[PDB]
């Protein structure tokens, strides 16, 4: 991974030693180099993981997820040079830097062989993110969804160093090829509960879990563009990926302590799927959006199937590249007219014609049209729940029709009906915001030509 | 010994080497504290007083050799320690009965 | 790289793992006899040193 | 010590008064002399864990020696016994 | 406390009830008593028989939490006929956290306070099902 | 104070310090401290106003108290062991008054109330050296003295301090304050580790010195002794409120900065001897000092507070503090958890 | 133990209450505090004198010399307190509250 | 009724309100050398009569 992670550690001397007006142009061009290089590592084989060293591994689990992370990185530099255009030298650079010491230790975390390593990386992109948040977020309310973002992470994040430091104690190692051989089955007993929750709220409070999830709709509607994007393509898939793991130590306790958190998922994402119907800042409306699709990843790693856990990574790959799209869409908006509200502002394709295209594009991924990598995603998750209990179609199928609604709703407000009449600042769509949708779509449907290169170890 | 920083016995030790990857971090270290020390005093950051700035690499690398040196030693101590301490007692140590996954009886827990 | 280096390299990263492992079990179980029976170089309390006695004869006989 | 300079450097700054038994003025000897004598050699070397529990007996007779506890709850005995006789007149001291 | 406690531990759960409460009303009593020489060393009361009557008013509010946690987890497990049981001293917990929630007069803290010590007293028993130390010996 | 009185003043402090690190007799440890207390009050003294008066007498009887409990322990060890050596001691009672009497000296809750108030009523350099340079030779006692403490007691401390310091610090906005409570907070998890693994207490007791060391400095540099005072560093000097931010977030025990070293392995040690409520606790109960360490961060370098007109007439001047060490600690502060194996050279 | 031994710690015991249950004065509390130290001084010769430690002998000499020194550094603060308020109460000291 | 008002009071802001009466008990203390010293004996006389630390 060296040859991931140097080249990533080289991009702040080079935004630190451009000339003053080059630091977008050479930290977006060699990112988009480092992007590239990171196909390398699709060489994947059907039996064994790509293992580096006593560092460092990559599996087709990880695969995927570093690939958007490396593409995320010059798709946020884009995104961010607009509105940090009137910010001084020395505080772009810094900006710059938070965003690619995020990338290096996302990168690391994603690939980490031993699990406390996985932690520190895991816990270290506490600090970047909340650094951005806080700030340069626009209003009052960031420094409020900093502390609610890092208490509810923090609180559920040192059981699980407790735990993680008392499983290497017993079993005398942590590093994850060792445990796929090493592991035991985990008896009943309330030390057991407590050791199978340490092990999995850190992770639940990360994507979130229904009911732990207050805080991701603070820290969106806060953070600025780039903040939402990372938050919502891969901060949330940290969690995601830390169950995938960490899963395998727990059976076979799983088969009854996943009761309580697939009922949350299930009702959850109706819950989520509703409000959405509801909520009146456009850039909420995408967070909540978000909890409901991730309920769904919730429940594909607790039932444990073949089938569950390749739609669990071709969700985690789909949702990244759209909810990060719906931002960099909303923020479009946001820098005309200056608000969040998506009433404000209506019939904008009358306006902005192409956008409205990006906006259409979007909402049909959000709603899983087939045979987007959503659908494939959403449908193999359908089909794993229902072999675990029939009666999860009416709640899934429900989902669907509520997802529609609310995916088609916030398209005819914002883009359908009459402009406003007081708005005349919508200026015609700049080269940067088009370039910026098409990097998100275009791989988002050039993937549904080669599925299984997002469909995870289980393929 | 008794209060001595490196006993003579650490001398039988291989040493690190002043390539190790241990000690560069230490010579990034010293080199991070000579920017911070032209950063706090507004002198520029990257050129002002290299003399002073070779001197922080410097300083933090002969320190740091030695550390790594203790900590090897240490490290190599406690080896030793164990491993005379489980030939000493060889009743508190035996070497356990294997048997192969054929014969283990290990209950199987259905994913349905 | 070909599979088969990517397969011999996983098992010298399985065999070092796997090495460490074991010594890691080990000194757990090294430190509780140690720390329970008080014979290791370990958990080695001080007592006072037997060269500060001073044997020479006393003002009086009874000592 | 925490940082034992005195052994390094083979220099006697505080070590001289820390046992009765060590070297003093005119070779007078404390009254537990041979009991902190024995006490410490038993202990010498073992550590405090291994010697808590092996040299008890040498520990123990120090203690008697240092307070005289048992000693002195003896002479008790001996004197209450003798008060009940005399106050019962079934004893009667010597010269 | 170590022998209140030792008294508690060792009368089987769900049985000799009256020797359980008496044996969480002196816990609760002496936690009392704890508090109120605290609090009438560090905020001197205006008068003698102010001190008093705080030192009276927090005793008399720890010793019932007491009683109450000690009779209502000790008459569940005896109805229930399940001794070891952590449901009973979450019942008792949450009973406590409503007399709390009534000698301050306050439906949030008692929701609050039965929620919290509710949880409190099913991982005692927990703790003592499976041997959890708290202050465990040194032992590596 | 004539500068070469100042030296030799600073020069007992430390010799007070060095002869109960090097002692082996009970007495000679008892003087190093009354030497040490005998010499810090003048620098408690020296700018002469009622609140450093007060400071120095409440200090005064703090200290002499603890010494006068540390001599009775001693004179009790005497009597039932017949000898003077540091190390266990040979009585129950003996420990209890001496484990006592050493949290007195540190400052350990309950004994905490003295802390807040003389930190506050001294100068930023005396209060460094209270919060730093005096913790060693009580601690470097506990280190030899634990194999007799009562685990009961010594843990019931650490776990009363890391609740007072976290809660009181809450509610300061005094900067010598919140060190303060940061400190009795600090000394919990020194103690509480002790009992399994004093390699572990040293390891914290260092980079613990050296964070709060970090602070105090960059305080000193600005003259800055308040929340609000604090705020307008980044109008003046912003290297600095990225530096604060950085030691901040480090004492908050985040990875991957050096703070969360010794939560780490001090967690690791009490796991390994089966204590999970406890080092549970601890974690979840730190997580107070974390937030006002945050609300320092936000007022000082993640926003902008008001400024005032004449500020701009400092602009026109350089920082002329000594601000000694100050790049090289602020470095250890944050950036040492890759070289956390190094804990061995403390065996 | 001995029977002066039950007097002597009584007697340290009752100037450590005495210390720690204060008045007004400061000067009140600064003589417990030498209270403390005479018993202890008393304590220590006992013990060393009965049990013929010889270079023990020193030591109460050492612990007097000591505190008394720390005596003298008490008493000067209580002057400079004095001078502050016009008197040595206590209850004067109590401008670090806030 | 559940996103902005339940799931926020059971867990955040339940537990903050806990830890900032906490902070103002601790905090508030009349900087007395009498009274503080007082709660020094009750702290060694708990600490024996109660907790026996002194065996
Ligand atoms: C062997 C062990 C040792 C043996 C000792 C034997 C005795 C020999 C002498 C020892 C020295 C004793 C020193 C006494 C002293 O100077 O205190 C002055 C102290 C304060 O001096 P002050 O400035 O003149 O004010 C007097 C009052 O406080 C009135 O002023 P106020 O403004 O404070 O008025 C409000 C009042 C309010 O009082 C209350 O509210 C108390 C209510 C508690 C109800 C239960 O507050 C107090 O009285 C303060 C105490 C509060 C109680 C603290 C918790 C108990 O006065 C007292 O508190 C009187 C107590 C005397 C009893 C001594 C018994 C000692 C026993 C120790 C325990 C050993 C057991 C083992
Ligand atoms: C492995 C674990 C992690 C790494 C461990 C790292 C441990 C720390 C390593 C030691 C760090 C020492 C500081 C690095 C030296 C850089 C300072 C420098 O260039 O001063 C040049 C120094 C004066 O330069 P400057 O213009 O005053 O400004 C330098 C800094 O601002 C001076 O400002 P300052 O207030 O910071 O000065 C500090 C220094 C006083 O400044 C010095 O003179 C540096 C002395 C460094 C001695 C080298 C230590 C390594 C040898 C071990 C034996 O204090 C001392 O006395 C040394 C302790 O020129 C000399 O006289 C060289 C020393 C002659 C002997
Ligand atoms: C092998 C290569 C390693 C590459 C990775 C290095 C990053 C990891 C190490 C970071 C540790 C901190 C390094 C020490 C900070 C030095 C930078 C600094 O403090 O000065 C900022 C300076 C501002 O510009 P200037 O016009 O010179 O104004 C000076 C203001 N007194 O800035 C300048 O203009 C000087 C040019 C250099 C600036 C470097 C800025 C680094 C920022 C790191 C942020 C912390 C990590 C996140
Ligand atoms: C070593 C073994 C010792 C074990 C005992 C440890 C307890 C030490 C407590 C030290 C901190 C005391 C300061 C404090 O907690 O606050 C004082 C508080 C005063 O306030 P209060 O009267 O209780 O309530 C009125 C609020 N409106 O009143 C109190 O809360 C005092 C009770 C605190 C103890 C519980
Ligand atoms: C908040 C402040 C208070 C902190 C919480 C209070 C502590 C709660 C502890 C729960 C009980 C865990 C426990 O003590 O297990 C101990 C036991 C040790 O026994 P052992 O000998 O090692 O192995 C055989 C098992 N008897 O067995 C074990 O060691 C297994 C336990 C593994 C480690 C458990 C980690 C902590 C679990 C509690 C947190 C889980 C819930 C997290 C929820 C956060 C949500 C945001
Ligand atoms: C490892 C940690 C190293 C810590 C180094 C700290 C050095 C002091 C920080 C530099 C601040 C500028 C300075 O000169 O120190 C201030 C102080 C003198 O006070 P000041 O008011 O500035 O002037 C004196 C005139 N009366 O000078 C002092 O009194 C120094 C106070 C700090 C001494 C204690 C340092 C912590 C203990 C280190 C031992 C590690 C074991
Ligand atoms: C013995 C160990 C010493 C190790 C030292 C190794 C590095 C030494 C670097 C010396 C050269 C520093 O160069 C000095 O700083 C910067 C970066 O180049 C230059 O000026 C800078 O302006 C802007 C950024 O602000 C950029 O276009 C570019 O970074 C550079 O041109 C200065 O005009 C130059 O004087
Ligand atoms: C969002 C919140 C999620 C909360 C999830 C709650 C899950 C609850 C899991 C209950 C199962 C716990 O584990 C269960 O505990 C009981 C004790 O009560 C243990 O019981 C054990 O001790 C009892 C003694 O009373 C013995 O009779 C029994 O033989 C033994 O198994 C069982 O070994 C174990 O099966
Ligand atoms: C800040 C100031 C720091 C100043 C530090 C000065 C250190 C001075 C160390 C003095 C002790 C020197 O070393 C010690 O001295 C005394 C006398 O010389 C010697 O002692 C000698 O006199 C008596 C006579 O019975 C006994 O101690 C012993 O029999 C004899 O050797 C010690 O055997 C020696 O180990
Ligand atoms: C929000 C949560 C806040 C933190 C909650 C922490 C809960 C921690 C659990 C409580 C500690 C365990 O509780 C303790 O366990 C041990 C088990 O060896 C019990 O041990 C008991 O076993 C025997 C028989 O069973 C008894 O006769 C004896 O009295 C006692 O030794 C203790 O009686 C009990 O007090
Ligand atoms: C489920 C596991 C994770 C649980 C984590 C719970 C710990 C606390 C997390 C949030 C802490 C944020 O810290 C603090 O919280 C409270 C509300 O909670 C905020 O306060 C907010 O609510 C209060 C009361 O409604 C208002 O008075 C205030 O105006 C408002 O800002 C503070 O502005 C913030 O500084
Ligand atoms: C799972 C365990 C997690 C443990 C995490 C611990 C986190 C502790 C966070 C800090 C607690 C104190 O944080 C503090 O909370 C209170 C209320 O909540 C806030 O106080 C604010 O809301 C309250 C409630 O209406 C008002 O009375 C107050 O006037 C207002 O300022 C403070 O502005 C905030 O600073
Ligand atoms: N007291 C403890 N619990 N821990 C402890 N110091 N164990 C001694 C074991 C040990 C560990 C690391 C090294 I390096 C060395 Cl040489 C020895």
């Amino acid at each position: 991974m060296l040859k991931y992670i140097i080249p990533t550690i080289m991009l702040m001397p080079l935004t630190w030693l451009s000339k003053n007006n080059m630091i977008w142009v050479n930290s977006t061009a060699h990112s988009l180099l480092i992007s590239f290089t990171s196909l390398l590592l699709m060489n994947q084989f059907g039996d064994n993981s790509l293992n580096f060293s006593l560092l460092f591994f990559s599996d087709s689990l990880s695969t995927p997820l570093l690939i958007l992370t490396m593409w995320l990185l010059p798709l946020m530099l884009m995104a961010s040079q607009h509105h940090l255009s009137k910010e001084n030298l020395t505080r772009k650079k810094l900006f710059i830097t938070m965003l690619i010491s995020l990338q290096l230790f996302l990168i690391m975390t994603f690939t980490a062989m031993e699990l406390i390593l996985f932690y520190i990386l895991f816990e270290a992109t506490l600090v970047p993110t909340l650094i951005i948040i806080t700030r340069w977020g626009n209003q009052t309310e960031r420094l409020n969804a900093g502390l609610y973002f890092l208490f509810y992470t923090l609180a559920g994040s040192l059981p699980l160093l407790v735990a993680l430091i008392y499983i290497q104690n017993t079993v005398g190692s942590l590093n994850f090829l060792m445990l796929q051989y090493w592991v035991q089955p985990v008896h009943n007993s309330w030390s057991n509960v407590f050791m199978w929750l340490a092990c999995m709220m850190a992770f639940m409070v990360k994507m979130p879990l229904y009911g732990l999830h207050l805080w991701l709709p603070k820290a969106h509607v806060e953070a600025p563009i780039a903040g939402s994007m990372v938050l919502a393509a891969v901060l949330l898939k940290l969690g995601g990926y830390g169950m995938l793991r960490i899963t395998l130590i727990l059976n076979p306790m799983t088969d009854f302590m996943a009761y309580p958190f697939i009922m949350l998922s299930l009702w959850g994402m109706i819950m989520t799927s509703s409000i959405c119907l509801r909520q009146t800042d456009l850039k909420s409306l995408i967070a909540y959006s978000s909890v409901s699709h991730m309920a769904l990843v919730i429940v594909a790693i607790l039932i444990q199937t073949p089938w569950s856990y390749m739609g669990a990574t071709a969700l985690m790959i789909a949702h990244g590249l759209t909810s990060s799209m719906l931002f960099c869409l909303a923020n479009s908006n946001y820098e005309r007219i200056h608000s969040r509200t998506m009433i404000l502002a209506r019939g904008l394709q009358t306006l902005l014609p192409l956008m409205a295209t990006w906006w259409l594009l979007a909402s049909l991924t959000n709603l899983a049209l087939p045979p987007t990598i959503n659908l494939i995603g959403e449908l193999f998750v359908v089909m794993s729940t229902f072999s675990w209990s029939n009666i999860t179609i009416i709640l899934m199928g429900v989902n669907m029709v509520i997802t529609a609604l609310y995916s088609l709703y916030m398209l005819i407000m914002t883009q359908r009906g009459k402009y406003t009449y007081h708005i005349n600042n919508i200026s015609p769509s700049f080269t940067r915001e088009n370039a910026l949708m098409s990097l998100h779509i275009l791989p988002l449907l050039l993937l549904t030509l080669n599925p299984k290169i997002i469909l995870g170890p289980l393929y | 010994a008794t209060f001595q920083f490196l006993p003579d016995e650490a001398r039988s030790l291989p040493p690190p080497k002043l390539t190790d990857p241990r000690l560069a971090f230490v010579g990034f270290l010293g080199y991070c504290s000579g920017l911070i020390d032209n950063a706090i005093r507004r002198r520029p950051v990257l050129l002002a007083g290299l003399h002073r700035q070779l001197l922080y690499i410097t300083s933090f690398v002969f320190v740091g050799y030695y550390l790594l040196k203790r900590q090897d030693y240490m490290y190599a101590v406690r080896d030793h320690d164990m491993f005379s301490y489980i030939k000493s007692h060889p009743e508190d140590f035996p070497e356990k009965d294997k048997k192969t996954y054929g014969e283990v009886f290990e209950e199987f827990h259905p994913v349905r | 790289d070909g599979p088969e280096k990517n397969y011999e390299r996983t098992m010298a990263i399985l065999q070092i793992e796997a090495e460490k492992a074991e010594l890691r079990l080990k000194e757990l179980e090294v430190r509780r006899l140690m720390r329970a029976r008080g014979d290791g170089p370990w958990f080695h309390y001080p007592t006072i040193d037997k060269e500060l006695i001073d044997h020479s004869p006393k003002a009086t006989p009874d000592n | 010590p925490f940082f034992d300079v005195q052994k390094r450097l083979g220099v006697d700054l505080d070590r001289w008064m820390t046992i009765q038994s060590a070297e003093q003025p005119h070779k007078i000897p404390s009254r537990c002399h041979a009991f902190e004598k024995e006490w410490i050699e038993c202990a010498h070397g073992i550590g405090s864990i291994r010697a808590e529990k092996e040299c008890k007996i040498e520990f123990e007779d120090f203690r008697e020696c240092l307070l005289r506890q048992k000693t002195m709850k003896r002479l008790h005995a001996i004197r209450r016994q003798r008060e009940k006789l005399i106050k019962e007149g079934k004893y009667t001291p010597p010269p | 406390a170590k022998t209140v406690l030792r008294q508690y531990w060792d009368i089987p759960e769900g049985t000799e009830c009256h020797r359980k409460t008496y044996a969480t009303t002196s816990i609760g009593g002496a936690a009392g008593l704890v508090v109120s020489a605290y609090s009438v060393a560090l905020k001197t009361p205006t008068s003698f028989l102010e001190g008093v009557a705080r030192t009276g008013r927090y005793t008399f509010t720890a010793a019932a939490i007491g009683a109450i946690f000690g009779l209502t987890s000790c008459i569940s497990a005896q109805v229930r006929e399940k001794p070891d049981d952590p449901l009973n001293y979450l019942i008792g917990g949450c009973a406590g956290g409503l007399i709390l929630g009534a000698r301050t007069r306050s439906y949030g803290i008692g929701a609050a306070a039965c929620a919290y010590m509710g949880l409190t007293a099913a991982l005692v028993k927990m703790g003592q099902l499976e041997g959890w130390q708290v202050f465990a010996e040194p032992k590596v | 104070m004539n500068p070469i009185i100042f030296i030799i003043i600073l020069l007992t402090i430390m010799l007070g310090t060095i002869i109960v690190m090097i002692s082996s007799h009970w007495l000679l440890v008892w003087i190093g401290f009354e030497m040490n207390m005998l010499a810090i009050i003048p620098i408690m003294m020296k700018n002469h106003n009622p609140r450093a008066t007060e400071a120095s007498t409440k200090y005064f009887l703090t200290q002499s108290t603890a010494s006068m409990l540390l001599m009775m322990a001693v004179i009790i060890n005497l009597m039932f062991s017949g000898q003077w050596t540091v190390m266990k001691l040979f009585n129950p009672m003996a420990s209890m008054l001496m484990t006592m009497a050493l949290a007195m000296k540190l400052g350990m809750a309950p004994f905490h109330f003295w802390v807040p108030e003389v930190t506050q009523g001294i100068p930023l350099s005396s209060g460094l050296i209270l919060l730093t340079w005096q913790k060693l030779a009580p601690m470097s006692v506990l280190y030899q003295i634990f194999p007799s403490i009562n685990l009961n007691l010594i843990l019931t401390l650490s776990v009363l301090s890391i609740l007072i310091g976290g809660w009181g610090g809450l509610n300061q906005t005094q900067l010598r304050k919140i060190m303060a409570y940061s400190s009795i907070a600090h000394m919990g998890w020194m103690t509480a580790v002790l009992p399994y693994n004093p390699t572990m207490t040293l390891l914290n007791l260092i980079i613990y010195i050296i964070m709060t060391s970090t602070m105090f400095t960059m305080f000193m540099a600005n003259s800055t002794t308040t929340t609000l005072s604090l705020s307008h560093t980044w109008n003046k000097t912003p290297i600095m409120t990225v530096l604060i931010l950085a030691t901040l977030l480090s004492m908050g025990g985040l990875p991957p900065l050096s703070g969360f070293m010794p939560k780490w392995m001090i967690i690791q040690e009490m796991t390994k001897n089966n204590s999970i409520i406890l080092p549970t606790f601890m974690a979840i109960t730190a997580l107070l000092n974390l937030y006002f360490y945050m609300r320092l961060t936000y007022s000082t370098t993640l926003t902008m507070f008001p400024s005032t007109n004449n500020m701009k007439m400092k602009w026109q001047f350089p920082l002329m503090k000594k601000m000694t060490f100050l790049p090289t600690m602020v470095v250890l502060s944050t950036m040492m958890l890759p070289l956390t194996p190094m804990l061995s050279v403390l065996e | 133990m001995s029977m002066v031994y039950m007097n002597i710690m009584m007697a340290f015991t009752v100037s450590l209450v005495g210390l720690l249950m204060y008045r007004s004065h400061l000067m009140s509390s600064l003589l417990c505090l030498e209270g403390m130290m005479l018993s202890l001084f008393v304590m220590a010769a006992l013990t060393i004198l009965n049990s013929h430690f010889t270079l023990a002998s020193m030591m109460p000499i050492i612990l007097l010399v000591f505190a008394a020194c720390e005596a003298a550094l008490g008493l000067s603060l209580l002057v400079m307190v004095s001078n502050t308020y016009g008197t040595d109460y206590v209850q004067n000291l109590n401008l670090l509250q806030c | 009724l559940l996103d902005l008002i339940w799931l926020e009071a059971i867990l955040p802001k339940t537990i903050s309100l806990a830890q900032m009466k906490a902070s103002t008990l601790v905090t508030n203390q009349k900087g007395l050398i009498k009274l503080y010293f007082l709660s020094f004996l009750i702290t060694i006389l708990i600490s024996m009569i109660l907790f026996n630390f002194h065996e």
